[PDB]
RNA sequence: CCGGGCACUCUAACGGGACUGCCCGCGAAAGCGGGAGGAAGGAGGGGACGACGUCUGGUCAGCAUGGCCCUUACGGCCUGGGCGACACACGUGCUACAAUGCCCACUACAAAGCGAUGCCACCCGGCAACGGGGAGCUAAUCGCAAAAAGGUGGGCCCAGUUCGGAUUGGGGUCUGCAACCCGACCCCAUGAAGCCGGAAUCGCUAGUAAUCGCGGAUCAGCCAUGCCGCGGUGAAUACG
RNA sequence: CAAGGAGGUAAAAAUGAAAU
């Protein structure tokens, strides 16, 4: 019932902390949906290589931003308990809704 | 000539981030610009320090701030001052958590942004330039480094000419992805003008 | 007689008096080489030394090109008696 | 017209239209990205230094 | 082009209207084509700015979607060396 | 009713192929392996390899495809066909390989540069 | 500098024909990359061959390019500013290029209203000996005939 | 069939002879035959003379067209003449209406180039 | 006619719809 | 669409996968040719990566900065004008001169991306632009979008013509304090030049050239036919 | 199988550029 998501812009962090939380939640009594790979965000943007003007031959940067599932079964706070405020993340955002 | 910043050219894999947070539309441009600020502000009253970095991260509210420094000597003992008020004033404008950490970078002759910014400052110290050069990267290759370069560009101990003096031993190789490549620059600001230094500091890797 | 102005720096400074075109040290002197310009009939009288007039070659065939300063030229084309085209150009 | 110019474009008053972006790390008027809040200059100077959270080089 | 709004500047007509009740004189300025022709006050004279100076336009009928200023050219060319 | 492997791949286009053991030689996915095809000259390439075996309706069509165009699905299934046949008869390789039905076939649509106009198109100039 | 000899390229066959030539030349009908009124054009052309004549169309197309085959060819080389015309053999290659080539310019010369109809005819035309393109064919052979004098230059 | 001030299209299709008057083009074309009720397809050559008059009366009238029209929008051009605005200037000059690029192109209005050298 | 106004090629090539191009069904 | 299942497809995280390692021939070696080996090969195809230095190259108008100069002003605010001017000349392009074509209707098949101070389903008015409503969507959930070339049907029949869309009149809509100078669309009517280009001149060797549409940045709006990306169909030729 | 010596030698294609 309590669905967990996991944004983020480093995968190898978001590859890992929300592989925590598989650990975490299997070891406490429920059943968890792995690491669901929601696809990716990237956000591109191509800027002028010079600061003068010239126009052919630039360079471009991308922003991927990172989506990560989780889905736990029963809401018991024996679950709850561990992922209640054991967070670890390098600011990673975390989103706990249960519908 | 044209070469690219040898830290952006990583990033990914070797040389992480500096600013280490996450966060959608909206906060991203606000964030940013106090993440930027915050860099500026500490900048100024801790140059004495030398900063070889000024990592942050954040956490809704959070902030953490890690300044490393060759030499903390700037921090002086809790309530010894140089740091209360001091890691304090960054909420004046922020008033989240001032989380203000301190570093002690072991070698400065390992640390590229230092050994840039003790050449700018023998710059303005009028010294002989091509023999501060020649030292600078001998000091760091004394160090245990693999491979060393710096270079100083521009109106050269004044002199109506711009010159670029240019010093590098062992090994330097910048197109390398597995480089582990330290990068500093620094402006010396003379009577005359502004000159501009580059250090490379190389290591191993794999 | 002047007639027409290239550079828009030499065309104030004369106008108007407008200084903030050219060089600041270089006021007086681009004035009184204007002026001789101005005054001149004929190019043989842009002949002063210092000057260094000459008319230039190939695709620049038919201007002339007094010395303001250092490598800095008042390039333009005289005839009957009126300068034309008046630019202040360095000679690259 | 720089400084008096920055003021501007912060100041933000008077009919909605005649507000416009800037960057902020410069006073850069064109090719201002609303992402950020800076120029395509200040934005490639910053990513290189790795002072742009996520931002990185794009190959592919 | 407008229909719901159909506008005229408000210090416009202020200095138009009170200037209409039972007469005036012709002495009137303006600095905004922005304005609309206005019926009432037709046999009048309205200075319009052209960016260099004031140009008398004069209204006789005729006029009503032209607001002002396309009674007040702003460039001159007159010729190309011809 | 039945299944056998099925991952044909072509110019981003994916189709799964089944077959199913039966003298119908039916179609799939929209209407008939015509009809969702018509007009398409080269649309039945795709039932090639069944010509290059001894299938002349010996099994029943069955190919989900999505993504690309026509001659892209039309491709894919030729590779799909093929990787069934090779999958449920493994003696049948010794004709995928002369004839060379299975290969993803890597040719995709090259990147657009920047300063060219399109992938390897030059922007044209004069000197002058 | 051709460090590389360009290796031929290979076709895919058509439908119906395996040809490994049909294809060939519904390409030089294909324009801005559409094989499907490319190959509609002549199998349509190939319907129209069978009104006019009681032939299969395989042997009629094959035929006419057979006319339109030139033998030799005339080439420009050295010597002066490249001023002679060597009258050079043509290779079965190059045969085959100008054969296809020639047939579909020709084709789209006449003065009929539809491209299958033009195509068909020029086919017909040609596999007789009597095709616009046949026309093209016979005077590059004349070219070709005319500059035997310094043909001994060769290469 | 003489249908406004023009007769000429024959064998053409209504739809597509009714565009050969000024004050006609293509959407008040269709409009007027099924106005009129009658099959656009026709083929124009002198078919059925009671179509042909209800044609002609419905078109000739309604709204202005041919040598009227032409007429009028000549005049609203001439409202410009007097003392008139910037777009009457345009008009004038013999150069672009609607503030376009004139530093080149614009030659539909200014005519085949002339060519100063200099 | 992709710069005719009065096609659905032309309204394509223009990105607007309208009369000669409805916005489906 | 549900029950349920997740083997297929896809998603994204680490991996395996050729190193001419194996066969024949050549050679002193490097290597080269050829052949079963497989999805793939003798740098697989593309990216990011640009040596010592050169051009007194470019950039004081991104920014920093030495020197010179201006300070009731070369600074500051505002309304208006101008950058959009046009007898002309050149560059890069867009749309065409048509029938492998145009128009209308029906009907398919993408990828890469953007959106809750917005994208806006579905209804309602309207020829339409668009306006009234109003559901869902912090978005592999809802929406932008139906991709277009294609196919099927039907109509024009080669004539400046159902080609071509410029220019101009009129009527409207939307953003915006306001669109005269100078905004984009919508509708009516006009329908020009052009029937394929002189001397010259450019691009591309395989998903390539050509051709077709789609997205994004900037952005109230937009003069974008531009630039940066995405996929659809898909040639020709290389003797030398 | 490894060249020493003898001989027929390209065309149409001119100029310089603006302080050391
Ligand atoms: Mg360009
Ligand atoms: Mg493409
Ligand atoms: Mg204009
Ligand atoms: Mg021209
Ligand atoms: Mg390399
Ligand atoms: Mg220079
Ligand atoms: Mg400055
Ligand atoms: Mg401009
Ligand atoms: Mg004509
Ligand atoms: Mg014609
Ligand atoms: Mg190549
Ligand atoms: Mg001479
Ligand atoms: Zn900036």
């Amino acid at each position: 019932k309590i669905r967990i998501k996991l944004r983020g812009f480093d995968h190898k962090t978001l590859d890992a902390s929300a592989q925590k939380i598989v650990e975490a939640a299997r070891r406490s009594g429920a059943q968890v949906s792995g690491p669901i790979p929601l696809p990716t965000r990237v956000r591109r943007f191509t800027v002028i290589r010079g600061p003068f003007k010239h126009k052919d031959s630039r360079e471009h940067f991308e922003l991927r931003t990172h989506n990560r599932l989780v889905d736990i079964i029963n809401p018991n706070r024996k679950t709850i308990e561990q992922l209640m405020t054991l967070d670890l993340p390098t600011g990673v955002e975390i989103e706990i809704k249960t519908v | 000539g044209n070469k690219i910043h040898p830290i952006g050219f990583r990033l990914g894999i070797t040389r992480d981030w500096e600013s280490r947070w996450y966060a959608g539309k909206k906060q991203y441009r606000h964030l940013l610009l106090e993440d930027q600020r915050i860099r500026g502000l500490l900048e100024k009253e801790l140059y004495s320090a030398g900063l070889a970095r000024v990592d942050i991260e954040r956490a809704a509210d959070n902030v953490a701030v890690t300044v490393h420094v060759a030499k903390p000597g700037v921090v002086i003992g809790r309530g010894g001052e140089r740091i209360r008020v001091l890691r304090e004033e960054l909420a004046k404008l922020t008033g989240k958590n001032v989380a203000l950490n301190v570093q002690e970078v072991q070698n400065p002759n390992l640390s590229a942004p230092l050994v840039a910014q003790r050449v700018a400052e023998q710059i303005e110290r009028r010294f002989a330039v091509r023999r501060a050069i020649k030292q600078a990267v001998q000091r760091v290759m004394e160090s245990g480094a693999k491979g060393a370069k710096v270079i100083v560009s521009g109106r050269i101990g004044g002199a109506e000419q711009a010159r670029t003096e240019w010093a590098a031993q062992g090994r330097v190789p910048l197109h390398t992805l597995r480089a582990n490549i330290d990068y500093g620059f620094a402006l010396a600001r003379t009577t005359y003008g502004v000159l501009g230094v580059k250090a490379y500091i190389f290591l191993g890797e794999v | 007689g002047i007639k027409s102005f290239k550079h828009k720096g030499l065309k104030l400074l004369f106008e108007k008096g407008v200084t903030s075109g050219v060089p600041a040290q270089d006021v007086d002197r681009i004035n009184d080489r204007l002026q001789a310009i101005d005054t001149a009939t004929e190019i043989g009288e842009l002949n002063r030394q210092i000057y260094k007039l000459h008319p230039l070659k190939g695709d620049r065939e038919g201007y002339w090109s007094i010395t303001v300063r250092a490598n800095w030229r008042i390039t333009f084309q005289f005839i009957n008696g009126d300068a034309y085209i008046l630019n202040y150009e360095d000679y690259h | 017209a720089r400084k008096a110019l920055i003021e501007k474009a912060k100041r933000t008053p008077k009919f909605k239209v005649r507000a416009y972006t800037r960057c902020v790390r410069c006073g850069r008027a064109r090719s201002v990205y609303r992402f950020f809040g800076l120029c395509r200059i200040c934005l490639r100077e910053l990513a290189h230094k790795g002072q742009l959270p996520g931002v990185r080089k794009a190959s592919w | 082009s407008l229909k719901k709004g159909v506008f005229v500047d408000d210090h416009l007509l202020e200095k138009v209207l009170e200037l209409n009740a039972k007469g005036e004189k012709r002495l009137i300025k303006t600095w905004s084509r922005r304005s609309t022709i206005v019926p009432e006050m037709v046999g009048h004279t309205i200075a319009v700015y052209n960016g260099k100076q004031h140009v008398p336009v004069y209204i006789t009928e005729n006029m009503v979607g032209h607001k002002l200023g396309e009674f007040a050219p702003t460039r001159t060319y007159r010729g190309h060396g011809k | 009713m039945e299944q056998y492997y099925g991952t044909g791949r072509r110019k981003e286009a994916v189709a799964r192929v089944f077959l199913r053991p039966g003298n119908g030689k039916v179609t799939v996915n929209g209407q008939d392996f015509n009809e969702y095809f018509q007009g398409l000259v080269r649309a039945v390439a795709a039932l090639e390899p069944l010509r290059a075996v001894d299938a002349l309706g010996h099994f029943d069509a069955y190919i989900t495809v999505r993504g690309g165009g026509k001659s892209g699905q039309i491709d894919a299934i030729k590779l799909g066909i093929a990787r069934a046949l090779v999958q449920y008869n493994p003696d049948y390789r010794a004709k995928l390989k002369p004839l060379g039905f299975l290969t993803r076939d890597a040719r995709v649509v090259e990147r657009k540069k920047y300063g060219k106009h399109k992938a390897r198109r030059a922007p044209q100039y004069s000197k002058r | 500098a051709r460090r590389r000899r360009a290796e031929v390229r290979q076709l895919q066959p058509d439908l119906v024909y395996g040809d490994v030539l049909v294809t060939a030349f519904i390409n030089k009908i294909m324009r801005d990359g559409k094989k499907n009124l490319a190959a509609r054009i002549f199998y349509d052309a190939c319907k129209i061959i069978q009104e006019k004549t009681g032939q299969e169309p395989l042997k009629v197309f094959k035929q006419a390019v057979e006319n339109v085959k030139p033998r030799m060819e005339v080439r420009s080389r050295r010597v002066g500013g490249a001023n002679y015309q060597v009258p050079m053999e043509v290779s079965p290659r190059r045969q085959q290029s100008l054969a296809l080539r020639w047939l579909v310019q020709a084709a789209n010369q006449r003065p009929e209203r539809r491209a299958a109809v033009r195509i068909a005819h020029e086919l017909m035309d040609a596999a007789e000996g009597k095709g616009g393109a046949v026309k093209k064919k016979e005077d590059v052979e004349r070219m070709a005939e005319a500059n035997r004098a310094y043909a001994h230059y060769r290469w | 069939a003489r249908i406004a001030g023009v007769e000429i299209p024959r064998n053409k299709r209504v739809d597509v002879a009714l565009t050969y008057i000024y004050g006609i083009g293509k959407a008040r074309a269709k409009e007027a035959l099924e106005k009129t009720g009658i099959n656009p397809a026709t083929r124009v050559k002198d078919l059925t003379e009671a179509e042909v008059v209800r044609l002609r009366e419905y078109v000739e009238n309604t709204w202005k067209l041919e040598g009227e029209l032409r007429a009028e929008v000549a005049a609203n051009i001439k409202r410009l003449m007097d003392i008139g605005c910037y777009r009457g200037l345009r008009h004038r000059r013999g150069l672009p209406v609607r503030g376009q690029r004139t530093r080149t192109n614009a030659r539909t209005r200014k005519g085949p180039r002339k060519t100063v050298a200099g | 006619g992709k710069g005719d106004r009065r096609t659905r090629r032309g309204k394509i090539w223009r990105g607007t719809y309208g009369k000669y191009r409805p916005r489906k069904k």
